[PDB]
DNA sequence: GGGTATTCGCCGTGTACCTCTCCTAGCCC
DNA sequence: GGGCTAATGACGGCGAATACCC
RNA sequence: AGCGGAGAGGUA
């Protein structure tokens, strides 16, 4: 990405873009949408997250 | 094709017709559950096939491995 | 750009790179002299073997990832099997002993 | 080509070893390592989309191009195993043959 | 992540102490008081020791 | 016999990213 | 057009090879 | 339909 400063933030913690948390952790949403049982397949899923 | 042994688990045993894949569950005395197919291609991802199977082998009453 | 799931090669099973195509970004050499400064083993196996050049720990993990199971599988990568594979090709023996 | 039911073969090698050797190459050791010999130069046939028989890309000395298939078609099924052919003869085994031997 | 640095020694076995304990929240244990802070609350609350999680990991491989 | 004195050859020269084009070619009908 | 058919604008460091005066 | 190598330009 691109490297901004945010003033408004501890120094434990750093910012993340909206999309490139959603492309990260989308095993992770998957999972979590499993367990939670809002979709029942991956493909499902998927295609609830785009 | 015929029905052949996925060898992850003991209990289903799918079948290639293609691009497409099907899967079958059973018990001992070899009837069948849930069916249903699912497409590669469509997908795009090879470790995202893997665990669609292993999902749908997992939450359908599926045994796991010895 | 992000991705988790990408193409593979041909010659070594690791992911493309650039913008384009869904290519990864590489891990540098002096990267993994900055994660050994720290010790951490942990963080760079699992950033080397299992995460990339792993033909089935690549699939392993997203399995015990998405299915909810903690336990992964340690392996030699592929590259290094290509290259003994390319030594062995020089009239050299070299065997995994 | 496209391979599904090889995708779950999990648990395949362990990789259990303690040193590594290197010495030089007994011509036996590469006689024994090959698995046929190569004697005419051709990597890619012309007019048609099939591996040369003795060339660089061959199919008779390291394997078959396609997944549990042959080349003319005799075999084109799984349940067939490690039969070869008569005028191509290939192994029927998995496209992961092709980068050991 | 200050207050495990008085209870242990070595950094490392620490850490290999929490990667002992995270293997058994996830198969499911009832907690003490994401598994990696109740893990290190349960390490600095001098609570969890080398001899407790060796007794869960006997009881798990018995109860296997 | 002998102990260096030029002399020839081998070795190497930071990391990561973004965009574009162009690749094996040739030859007498 | 066509289808098969086959250069001289780098620079420094180190190890072996004759070889030349002593 | 995925995978390659060269040449040039630009940011740090
Ligand atoms: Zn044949």
């Amino acid at each position: 990405s691109v490297i901004t400063v945010g003033p408004y933030l501890k120094l434990h913690q750093c910012g993340l873009p909206k999309k490139m948390a959603l492309e990260l952790f989308k095993p992770f949403v998957f999972a979590k949408l499993q367990r939670r049982g809002l979709a029942t397949t991956i493909k499902a899923a998927k295609k609830l997250v785009e | 094709n015929e029905f052949t042994q996925i060898s992850g688990y003991v209990n289903a045993f799918g079948s290639q017709r293609g691009s497409v894949l099907t899967v079958k569950v059973e018990n001992d005395e070899g009837w069948t559950l849930v069916e249903e197919d699912f497409d590669r291609a469509d997908y795009g991802s090879d470790p995202e096939f893997v665990a669609e199977v292993s999902s749908y082998l997992k939450r359908n009453g599926g045994i796991k491995d010895l | 750009h992000a991705r988790s799931t990408g193409p593979y090669s041909l010659v070594t099973q690791q992911p493309l790179g650039g913008k384009a195509q869904f290519g990864g970004q590489r891990f540098g050499e002096m990267e993994v002299w900055a994660l050994e400064a720290y010790g951490a083993a942990y963080t760079l196996q699992e950033m080397l073997t299992v995460k990339s050049d792993d033909v089935q720990g690549r699939n392993q993990m997203y399995k015990n990832i998405v299915d909810g199971e903690h336990e992964m599988v340690a392996g030699m990568p592929e590259s290094f099997n290509v290259l003994v594979k390319e030594i062995r090709s020089l009239a050299i023996h070299m065997e995994l002993e | 080509m496209k391979d599904l039911l090889n995708l779950f073969n999990q648990q395949r090698q362990t990789l259990d070893f303690d040193a590594i050797k290197i010495a030089l190459a007994s011509p036996d050791l590469i006689r024994s390592w090959s698995y046929g010999e190569v004697k005419k130069p051709e990597t890619i046939n012309y007019r048609t989309f099939k591996p040369e028989r003795d060339g660089l890309f061959c199919a008779a000395i390291f394997g078959p191009i396609k997944d549990y298939e042959c080349l003319c078609g005799k075999y084109k099924r799984m349940k067939h195993r490690g039969v070869v052919c008569e005028k191509c003869g290939t192994e029927v085994t998995l496209a992961k043959v092709r980068r050991e031997r | 992540v200050e207050d495990c640095l008085e209870v242990v020694n070595n950094r490392f076995e620490l850490v290999m102490m929490a990667s002992k304990r995270a293997r058994q929240l996830a198969n499911g244990v009832q907690p003490l008081i994401k598994p990696t802070v109740m893990a290190l609350r349960e390490i600095a609350a001098r609570r969890i020791d080398n001899a407790l999680i060796d007794e869960v990991e006997k009881a798990e491989r018995e109860r296997a």
